[PDB]
């Protein structure tokens, strides 16, 4: 990403495809490497209630 | 008949019920007991198990079986062993206090009861196992049941019937599962008051491995009344399969809270604005209703209207007709601290032998605790119904049922009540 125009432009001539647009170096556009907790969510059967065992 | 109540002081049997005149054999003779008793055993057992039977008796303890049945299975030739008649004179059961006041003001009634119920199954003894915390009932007994010994009428010669038969007293230690049939047995042979499982029924195996009857104070005092007079007119009195009269105790928010003896199917606004003085504040001021102690589950003041007071009433109502003990809740009533309580009650009466009522009631008192602080949340009702479900009939003896029971009916008709005080308790917590 830090190429100057004049290399820009050569290696798009030289590869035919824009580049710059599509770059397989991750810079900043990735998630932070921390992150706020989750919680997650709970499955159908945590219900106190109608939940025998037998009936699943 | 189709209307019943209006019972007549010549019909009601207690008729000492106040306390108003000797309950002493001099009173209790001027009184009308102890007539033609010998007569009566010299007639024999098959009669007086067929005058039961026509009478239509049934057991005045709670659990409403037949009472001519229940004695005549005990009507088998004797193997050896000895024979007993029990009296379960406990009267552990909250709002209940008639067998109390019999004990203490009919207690010859109860005596003649015995010996006619021993003669009847064929027993040497009765033990009436009373209540521990009923010392002066207890002493009142012992003096009225060494008046019979004196008079003759127990004791090697039953009224002159060639006879043998002793009646002897115990005295529980405070508890409420001593009033149960087996645990009551297993009290008298001196363990604790743990319930045993039928089979074997006491009919078989009982009292000091024996055959043997329990049977309720009120039972056992209206059988001699039964066959001096008759098992048709017994059996005239109350509905059909419900028959005969009943010591009805109204407490709670009555005006007159108090014990009275009234015909079978009485309707319950009947009774209570007859005999109770009406509800504090009137029939419009009445809530809820428990009417056979505190074992059977609530009913509201809709129901309350047109209910009678027979056990088929009753399980038509979705209750049951338990001691009789009609405890009235008026629209002041905390009615889920109240049922709260009775959940407390059944925690502390608890004997602990099997796992479904030992764990699950002290579940179901935690729940209720927070349910009346509103610190649930509104799928714990139907958690706890759930509960009361796996309890009730699932453990050794009947307290389990008496248990779940009254969460029921508190979930049943005041469920409302219930989500408004969750949901009052979430707004003013957050
Ligand atoms: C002929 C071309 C020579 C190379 C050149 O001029 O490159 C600059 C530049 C490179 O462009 P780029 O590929 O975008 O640069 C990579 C980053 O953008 C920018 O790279 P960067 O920001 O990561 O760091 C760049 C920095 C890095 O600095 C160093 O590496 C300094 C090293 C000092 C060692 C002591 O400076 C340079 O590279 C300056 C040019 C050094 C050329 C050295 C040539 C002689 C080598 C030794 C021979 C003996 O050239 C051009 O843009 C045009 C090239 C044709 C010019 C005619
Ligand atoms: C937990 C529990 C407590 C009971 N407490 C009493 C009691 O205090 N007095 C009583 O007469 N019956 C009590 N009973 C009911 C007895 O089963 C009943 O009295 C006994 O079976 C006598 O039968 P009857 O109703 O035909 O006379 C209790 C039952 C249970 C399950
Ligand atoms: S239900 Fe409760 S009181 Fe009855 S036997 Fe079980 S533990 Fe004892």
């Amino acid at each position: 990403a830090s190429a100057t125009r004049v290399i820009q432009k050569l290696r798009n001539w030289a590869s035919g495809q824009d580049l710059q647009a599509k770059l397989q170096l991750r810079y900043q556009e990735i998630a932070k490497r921390t992150q706020p907790p989750p919680k997650l969510p709970v499955g159908p059967s945590h219900k106190l209630s109608n939940n025998y065992y037998c009936t699943r | 008949k189709t209307s019943f109540g209006s019972l007549k002081d010549e019909d009601r049997i207690f008729t000492n019920l106040y306390g108003r005149h000797d309950w002493r054999l001099k009173g209790a003779l001027r009184r009308g007991d102890w007539y033609k008793t010998k007569e009566i055993l010299l007639k024999g057992p098959d009669w007086i198990l067929g005058e039961m039977k026509t009478s239509g008796l049934r057991g005045r303890g709670g659990a409403g079986f037949p009472t001519g049945l229940k004695w005549s299975f005990m009507n088998k030739p004797s193997d050896g062993r000895p024979k007993y008649l029990v009296v379960n004179a406990d009267e552990g059961e909250p709002g209940t206090c008639k067998d109390r006041e019999i004990m203490r003001h009919d207690p010859h009634k109860l005596v003649e009861g015995c010996l006619v119920g021993g003669r009847a199954m064929g027993a040497r003894a009765a033990y009436i196992y009373i209540r521990g915390e009923f010392y002066n009932e207890a002493s009142n007994l012992q003096v009225a049941i060494r008046e019979a010994y004196e008079a003759g009428l127990i004791g090697k010669n039953a009224c002159g019937s060639d006879y043998d038969f002793d009646v002897f007293v115990v005295r529980g230690a405070g508890a409420y599962i001593c009033g149960e049939e087996t645990a009551l047995i297993e009290s008298i042979e001196g363990k604790q008051g743990k319930p045993r499982l039928k089979p074997p029924f006491p009919a078989d195996v009982g009292v000091f491995g024996c055959p043997t009857t329990v049977a309720n104070v009120e039972t056992v005092a209206v059988s001699p009344t039964i066959c001096r007079r008759g098992g048709t007119w017994f059996a005239g009195f109350g509905r059909e399969r419900n028959s005969g009269t009943k010591l009805f105790n109204i407490s709670g928010h009555v005006n007159h809270p108090c014990t009275v003896e009234e015909e079978m199917s009485v309707p319950l606004k009947e009774l209570i604005e007859k005999h109770a003085g009406g509800v504090t504040g009137g029939w419009d001021n009445l809530l809820a209703v428990i009417p056979g102690g505190s074992s059977t589950p609530l009913i509201p003041k809709s129901v309350c209207e047109t209910v009678l007071m027979d056990f088929d009433a009753l399980v038509q109502a979705q209750t049951g007709l338990g001691t009789a003990a009609v405890i009235v809740m008026d629209r002041s009533t905390d009615i889920v601290k109240a049922i709260a309580r009775l959940i407390e009650f059944y925690k502390h009466e608890s004997c602990g032998q099997c796992t479904p009522c030992r764990e699950g009631v002290d579940w179901m008192n935690k729940v209720m605790a927070r349910f009346v602080k509103g610190d649930a949340r509104p799928a714990e009702i139907d958690s706890l119904w759930e509960i009361s479900k796996q309890i009730e009939g699932h453990t050794i003896c009947a307290l389990g049922d008496g248990a779940a029971w009254p969460v029921q009916g508190l979930i049943r008709h005041f469920r409302p009540e219930l989500e408004d005080r969750m949901q009052r308790f979430a707004q003013q917590h957050r």
